[PDB]
């Protein structure tokens, strides 16, 4: 949004906006070009434990992450947001065991706990099992052995679903190119410049 | 001649840096120069020493003009000169058409 | 940091003047119980060429040193450094009387001649400055191209005390563009004088320094043999362990088999300095066990070099890194236990490194810990293109409705007001 002068409807969505960017994505996502100048030059330095938590975050560390969050803890819930903050720590958590599909095949739940900082193999058969139950991984556990083996095969792309998928995001283009061929006619009607 | 015979020297020696220097060194005395046996003398050593560095095409270059240097003068060398240009043949995979 | 395999005597014997006394100083500084030779090495050769500042450093170091040997279980001659005070300052005035005479004359060799031997006086007393202000001037005094590369050559040698390797490669060039692109041909039929050599050796170490060792390797690996003795920047022994591991750094295997193995120019390189010639053909051969363990046993000795030291992390994590990629390029399936015992490390070592490796470098695997295998991973390439595209196109749709609510505001001019 244009803006001349900061609101703290701006403030307190630009923090919301780190917190989510960090659960959904593994780091923050890049705000367009166009957003407003007090934007990076008042709300930013505002909102510097929010950078301070992504500049954290990004280490992948998280008893560090964790010392921040007790660090800044006043800060986080006098904006009301503390919660997010948490699922920011699960999420990094989560960002831990995700990096281990790019390396290992056949891992142990023990070296998994030692590697995400867990403490236990049951803490990383829960955590396991919940990221496949939200098809966050694409993994299996091993009972018997005490292992997880990752497969990361979700499709191969030949289902009929890939082509309904195809189709609904195809026409989604298409819905989305004929509204702007109405606004390109409405502005071709208008006055010339 | 000298240098042929220098080359002879450090052939028993087993001094091949020295061999390649001579051989380079030779080959400019080599453009205004008689014929004599010398001139397929030398590059016997030249073919030996281009197998010791690896280059297997200029060593089979080598042992033929060698060789026919040696037919033209005769033998014991001849018979040898061509067991080295075969040697050649084989290792530049592939001559395989000595003969 | 401790190696009795250095020979000093060979090392100082190979190197002369600012660059052995530097070379002295750095196996004095880096590596103890060896210190003691070092110094009285140092001493002496600091006697010759008349050097104060240096004399005192040593003797002070030598002093401590002796304090050091009197704890575990020479005398200043201020005489001797009053004199060569003297006969440094009274030589500046004679050098400068000279100068001053061919300046009154007005003669271009005689000037520039004057400003090389003030230059190189200059350099014997120990003015790390003043040295290349004499070559400076002695710049416009030429007239042919020799003068200029000799000229070069003398900036570049005392550059290389100064530290200037931006410099070093700018006159480099400079003395390679100036006698028409290196006379053209080469002086018909190969040159008694080899400059080119000089010159490579020289942008090779001032690349070694800026920590661009494929530039380095490339410029070392054309340097001729016949050019033999150098003292005043680097050894061919020296040139032969730093191309080399330079060389088996940063070049790939067809690379290190037409420029390194096959070079004939570098063999002879490879003659003087065996260890090297065993490392390199090792790695080639796939025999990564005994390269390694020559490597390391390398590692000490070469740790105590001048120039070579600074990067000899750097080097070794480059080579080794190198090697497992060259392991495991031609497997599908490898066990963990065998390329361990390759590698002499322990397999969960071997297990971190490889993860590492996944996660940035040229292994494209995935480690199976349960049964220790390297498992070889194959990108389905359909899958690939296709969540890569359908990615793209979501992507796609949140910028056009993200710039749809742009043109809407815009167009009814919704905006935070200032006051």
């Amino acid at each position: 949004t244009p803006a001349m002068a900061v609101s703290h409807i701006m403030l307190e969505s630009y923090k919301k906006y780190i917190l989510v960017s960090l659960i959904l994505l593994g780091k923050v996502q890049q705000l367009p070009k166009y957003t407003s100048q007090i934007v990076g030059r008042f709300i930013k330095p505002l909102s510097n434990a929010y950078h301070e938590l992504a500049q954290v975050y990004s280490t992948n560390n998280p008893s560090e992450l964790r010392n921040l969050v007790n660090k800044h803890s006043e800060t986080f819930t006098r904006d009301n947001n503390m919660g997010l903050v948490k699922q920011c720590l699960s999420s990094l958590y989560k960002k831990n065991i995700q990096r281990l599909t790019k390396t290992f095949l056949t891992l142990s739940l023990q070296d998994m706990a030692s590697r995400v900082q867990l403490s236990g193999p049951q803490e990383a058969e829960k955590y396991v099992l919940h990221m496949i139950e939200d098809g966050e991984i694409f993994a299996s556990i091993n009972q018997k052995d005490g292992m997880v083996s990752f497969h990361d095969n979700p499709e191969k792309y030949n289902n009929p679903a890939m082509l309904h998928n195809i189709d609904q995001e195809m026409l989604k283009c298409i819905e989305l190119d004929e509204r702007l061929k109405a606004m390109d006619q409405e502005i071709t009607v208008n006055p010339q410049f | 001649e000298i240098y042929a015979l220098e080359i002879q020297m450090y052939t028993a020696q087993k001094n091949n840096k020295k061999l390649k220097a001579l051989y380079e060194q030779s080959l400019h005395i080599k453009s205004a120069i008689p014929h004599p046996l010398i001139m397929g003398v030398i590059r016997e050593c030249g073919g030996k020493m281009h197998l010791r560095e690896g280059e297997f095409e200029k060593a089979h270059t080598d042992f033929f003009e060698a060789f026919k240097n040696y037919d033209e003068s005769g033998s014991p060398r001849r018979t040898t000169c061509l067991k080295y240009l075969v040697l050649a043949n084989m290792l530049m995979k592939s001559g395989i058409n000595p003969f | 940091v401790e190696n009795p395999s250095l020979d000093l005597e060979q090392y100082a014997a190979s190197y002369s003047g600012l660059m052995r006394i530097e070379r002295l100083q750095f196996i004095a500084d880096h590596c103890p119980t060896l210190r003691v030779e070092a110094l009285k090495m140092a001493l002496s050769f600091v006697q010759r060429t008349f050097n104060v500042d240096m004399y005192e450093e040593i003797h002070r170091k030598l002093s401590e040193a002796t304090r050091e040997l009197q704890n575990a279980p020479p005398a200043l001659d201020t005489a001797w450094v009053e004199a060569t005070r003297k006969k440094a300052l009274l030589k500046l005035e004679k050098l400068d009387t000279d100068l001053k005479n061919y300046k009154g004359n007005s003669i271009k060799e005689s000037i520039r001649r004057g400003h090389d031997d003030l230059g190189d006086h200059y350099l014997d007393c120990g003015d790390l400055s003043n040295a290349l202000k004499c070559y400076s001037r002695a710049r416009d005094y030429c007239t042919s191209a020799k003068h200029v590369i000799n000229m070069c050559l003398n900036v570049i040698k005392v550059s290389v005390y100064l530290q200037n390797w931006s410099h070093v490669l700018s006159y480099v060039s400079k003395a390679e563009s100036t006698p028409e692109i290196a006379e053209q041909r080469g002086e018909r039929d190969s040159q008694t004088q080899a400059i080119l050599t000089k010159l490579k050796c020289a942008a090779g170490l001032a690349e070694l320094a800026a920590r661009k060792y494929k530039q380095a390797a490339k410029c070392l690996l054309l340097a001729s043999f016949d050019h033999c003795d150098f003292p005043e920047l680097l050894s061919p022994s020296n040139v032969a362990i730093y191309g080399g591991l330079c060389a088996l750094a940063t070049f790939d295997r067809q690379e290190l088999q037409r420029n390194v193995i096959s070079s004939s120019s570098f063999k002879l390189f490879l003659e003087l300095e065996p260890q090297v010639r065993d490392i390199i053909f090792k790695f080639y051969e796939s025999k990564y066990a005994s390269c390694l363990k020559m490597l390391d046993e390398m590692k000490d000795n070469l740790l105590l070099d001048m120039y070579l030291a600074p990067h000899v992390r750097t080097l070794y994590t480059q080579i080794r890194n190198r090697a497992l990629i060259q392991y495991f390029s031609p497997y599908v399936s490898a066990d963990m236990h065998r390329m361990a015992a390759a590698f002499n490390t322990t397999v969960a070592a071997l297990e971190d490194e490889l993860t590492q490796l996944i996660l940035e470098g040229l292994i494209s695997a995935r480690v199976d810990s349960h049964s220790k295998i390297l498992y070889a991973r194959d990108v389905d390439q359909r899958s690939t293109t296709f969540e890569k595209s359908l990615l793209m196109g979501k992507e796609f749709q949140r910028r056009a409705k993200a710039m749809m609510l742009r043109a809407a505001v815009l167009r009814n001019q919704i905006h935070v007001k200032s006051p």
